[PDB]
């Protein structure tokens, strides 16, 4: 599903981000609640208010889990094995939000990233959030 | 069809920074670039075989203003986004038959290029309400199916 | 819902025949089965950790039975499905919050079932008819987003 | 993505189907065109009436390309990179109407495999489609 150029523009992007993800995470986060609130049940115990550390340090697990997987591009699956029967088990979460939060987490790299976003990085983007969706949604029984 | 005083603001205040020229064609084909298969109704535009190709492509500038435009039209029409864009959904259903998903696809690319240009400016409080507007416009355009 | 006299026709045709003790059960089931995520929705119901188990359970079935019943009941009101179904709609959405792609599934695993119980006498015009149906009932049941 | 349960149960589908399956790929593309229109557009220089020759064909090129997405099950996007690039580059399908003829092969199945078309297996016909979708859609530029 991933070309050759896909992978590199991934890297590309990691990289001018480097350990900023931690950051980026929660930010994509937050600006999930506060753009789409249907996915709020999923946190039913979490303060989704400005500055919480609970969006702070679950946005690090969420961005180093994708470190993970821009590391492990040509397999994946595997990889992220641990998560995806978190994600398609235990929290069975709608496939939906997830295209949901691949969009936030798309728009933090825009706003914090506008000389690496470009046109063909925003897509090999897109493909890669997109394939780690289909990971974390797929084991469902 | 629906935001509160907060997000009227916000929402107005920032599409008046707004490059109304070239943040339409930029849209458009962050489209036909990231969702390829969208360029299957532009066949009469000639080249877009790469993202360049695309983000250069002069018909991809002139049409991404008018819809650029239309956007704009609705922003002023929040309240009866169904009636602004009423000739504008039979159209692209009745007519090109352009599957109503891609709709928010491009709100969603558009909202992406927002990010893009005005940094920090776009908090989620700004992109909650634009979500919000994005999603109107494209639920208005698909009326016509449903 | 824009149904002609022909299709109009094979649906309640069809329709007279349905077990209506056991299609519910059947598509709701199925839909558990074949998007599991579905399940999250059901966690009330009990068992659901394997394809018999679910099928089985008289929650699911039982439950099953009131949906097709809202179905078999838009059937008489094809004219007038998004207030058929306003209740319904404000439920699955402000209530339960179940994103509207699932009705279009559950309506189309739906389908798969008639098929099922109907070999050949489940035709490709009487099908096309149903997808008219299922695709009203999606849309109408999605309304309170619009 | 496709543990062994799946691709044990698509085989006794594939099975049953046997030789069947040029007329079931027929039937498919004939339910797609009539009960998704729109989908028609993609073949304006074929005769769409019922029975229309050329749909007999294209339906046994389709199943035939199934038949052999199952063989080579564990390796697709390499398998299938023909038709990647007819889809994804030739014709630029919307990964849309691919759930539609999806939709429309289950369906067809489940008229005429009753035993087979288990919810068991209905699930994994599903899983393995909507990869060959992925595959033949995920190539483009
Ligand atoms: C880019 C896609 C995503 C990634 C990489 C990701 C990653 C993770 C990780 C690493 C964890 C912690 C697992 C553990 O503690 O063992 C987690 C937990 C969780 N995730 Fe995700 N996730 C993603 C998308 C989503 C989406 C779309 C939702 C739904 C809104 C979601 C909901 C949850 C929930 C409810 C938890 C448990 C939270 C808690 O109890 O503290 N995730 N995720
Ligand atoms: C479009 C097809 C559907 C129809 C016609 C339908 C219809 C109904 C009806 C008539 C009820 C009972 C309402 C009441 O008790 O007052 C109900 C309840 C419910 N439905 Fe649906 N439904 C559909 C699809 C779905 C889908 C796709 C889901 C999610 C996967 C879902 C989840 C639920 C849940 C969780 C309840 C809880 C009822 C309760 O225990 O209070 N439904 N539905
Ligand atoms: C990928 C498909 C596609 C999408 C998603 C899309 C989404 C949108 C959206 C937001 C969702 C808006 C506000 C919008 C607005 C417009 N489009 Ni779109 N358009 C699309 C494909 C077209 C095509 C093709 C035309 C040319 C139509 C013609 O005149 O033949 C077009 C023409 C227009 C025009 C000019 C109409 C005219 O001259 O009569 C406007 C305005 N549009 N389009
Ligand atoms: C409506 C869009 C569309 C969809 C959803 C679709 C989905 C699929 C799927 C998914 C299960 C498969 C396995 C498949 C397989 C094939 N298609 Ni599809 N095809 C589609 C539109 C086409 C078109 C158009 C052609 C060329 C037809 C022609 O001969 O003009 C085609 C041709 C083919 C061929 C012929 C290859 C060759 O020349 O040898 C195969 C095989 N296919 N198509």
């Amino acid at each position: 599903v991933l070309s050759p150029a896909d992978k590199t523009n991934v890297k590309a992007a990691w990289g001018k981000v480097g350990a900023h993800a931690g950051e980026y995470g929660a930010e994509a986060l937050e600006r999930m609640f506060l753009s789409f609130p249907t996915t709020k049940t999923y946190f039913p115990h979490f303060d989704l208010s400005h500055g919480s550390a609970q969006v702070k340090g679950h946005g690090k697990k969420v961005a180093d889990a994708l470190t993970n997987a821009v590391a492990h591009v040509d397999d994946m699956p595997n990889a992220l094995s641990a998560l995806s029967d978190l994600h398609a088990h235990k929290l069975r979460v709608d496939p939906v939000n997830f295209k949901l939060l691949s969009h936030c987490l798309l728009v933090t790299l825009a706003a914090h990233l506008p000389a690496e976003f470009t046109p063909a990085v925003h897509a090999s983007l897109d493909k890669f959030l997109a394939s780690v969706s289909t990971v974390l949604t797929s084991k469902y029984r | 069809v629906h935001l509160t005083p907060e997000e009227k603001s916000a929402v107005t205040a920032l599409w008046g920074k707004v490059n109304v020229d070239e943040v339409g064609g930029e849209a458009l084909g962050r489209l036909l670039v990231v969702y390829p298969w969208t360029q299957r109704f532009f066949e009469s535009f000639g080249d877009l075989s790469t993202p360049d190709a695309v983000m250069g492509n002069p018909k991809v500038k002139a049409h991404g203003k008018k819809v650029l435009g239309a956007f704009s039209d609705g922003l002023a029409h929040l309240d009866n986004l169904k009636g602004t864009f009423a000739t504008l959904s039979e159209l692209h259903c009745d007519k090109l038959h352009v599957d109503p998903e891609n709709f928010r696809l491009l709100g969603n690319v558009l909202v992406c290029v927002l990010a893009h240009h005005f940094g920090k400016e776009f908090t989620p409080p700004v992109q909650a309400a634009y979500q919000k507007v994005v999603a109107g416009v494209a639920n208005a355009l698909a009326h016509k199916y449903h």
